[PDB]
């Protein structure tokens, strides 16, 4: 898994938090406790009571996931 | 059966992920480590009963959610 | 005085009643635990209190982080 | 952190998400793992309440606990 | 520890805890661990603005809680 | 680079802290641990379920709590 990750080392992933939150950013790091380092990130908003996505975005920029809240991490399709 | 143990023992096969949320993801494991970080291949999210995205490799924080148990 | 991880220990082998901070419940088997409380379940039967709906596993890996409670012995 | 003050003694906690209970202090741990007696949730707060019994209470969910 | 020296320097005063967007509790800090662990006497707890609940002595997992403050 | 030595630089800049909650905090760093549990001073809080502001001249973060650290944010 450390391992794993290393693989998609400076491509874009997907990351899903406890709570609902998503986001899409540039994998520029991480420890072995999920940690992450994220360029570019776009977290993808959620309508306030349906929880959908809605198609909009949110720049946030160079980031610091806490491992703590994240659930999945994920891949571009293809 | 150590959690590990039950881990390693439901690799290859359908898993259920469970999350505090009521939020499930489905698909077969793949691979383990030390902390419960899960590989799994093709997975599948569901919003009770709906499905709701698929991703083709994810990797998830078995800390952080609910519930593994082999579908 | 008890300890709560020794009372744990006990259990291998037992029914344990648990109970998470959302409104969900488990009974089953306690077949092992981690250090931090990650617990495997055999023949569980999960209830749901919201909805009050049921369903069960045979076996289950239940995080402990979400805990709050366990009980030696099964519901109710 | 000196719990041993309230050992035997009938303390009150609350958990992350609103559960609330009663019981007798008989131990815990340094992650503050607790183990209760005589435990008596109080229903979500309706007056509501059901016994539990002798009770193990994990420390990651353990927001609060006091005399009483 | 950058927050051992906020906790420290704010034992025996007044502290807003908060739980979550609902809940808060106020106090006064009395004591301290290395895990964060609060002792606190004459606490409060607040939902939504209502003062709920008056405890006395007290202990509060700073672990499991969202932040401290000094109060004002 | 390391996620811990990324706030490590930030000791002293503005920080921008989200929670998994709606609540969001941007202050400045004074500190942390080895836990992630941050202590900001001059913070304006930002609950986003409503909308509303608040404000602290001084208080420790939780670090279980957090979603994302964002520097000079
Ligand atoms: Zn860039
Ligand atoms: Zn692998
Ligand atoms: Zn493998
Ligand atoms: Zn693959
Ligand atoms: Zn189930
Ligand atoms: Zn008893
Ligand atoms: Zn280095
Ligand atoms: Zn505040």
């Amino acid at each position: 898994s450390i391992l794993d990750l290393s693989r998609y080392q400076d491509q874009r992933i997907q990351a899903t938090f406890t709570g609902g939150r998503q986001i899409t950013g540039i994998l520029k790091g991480f420890d072995q406790l999920m940690n992450l380092v994220l360029d570019d990130v776009e977290e993808q908003l959620r309508n306030p009571e349906d929880g959908k996505l809605t198609g909009a975005i949110r720049k946030l920029g160079l980031v610091v996931v806490r491992g703590t809240t994240l659930v999945l991490i994920a891949p571009m399709d293809g | 059966s150590s959690p590990n143990e039950f881990l390693n023992k439901v690799i290859g096969k359908k898993v259920l992920i469970r999350l505090s949320s009521g939020v499930d993801y489905k698909g077969i494991l793949s691979c383990l480590d030390g902390y419960m970080n899960l590989a799994l291949e093709r997975t599948e999210e569901y919003v009770n009963g709906k499905k709701t995205n698929v991703y083709g490799d994810a990797f998830i924080r078995g800390n952080n959610v609910l519930y593994v148990s082999a579908l | 005085t008890i300890l709560p991880l020794e009372l744990i220990d006990k259990c291998i082998g037992s029914n344990l009643w648990v109970i998470m901070k959302s409104e969900r419940e488990f009974a089953g088997t306690l077949v092992g635990f981690d250090d931090y409380v990650n617990i495997v379940l055999k023949d569980v039967t999960e209830y749901d209190t919201v909805t009050g709906v049921t369903e069960k596993h045979s076996e289950m890996l239940l995080n402990g982080n979400g805990m709050c409670m366990l009980i030696p012995g099964g519901k109710p």
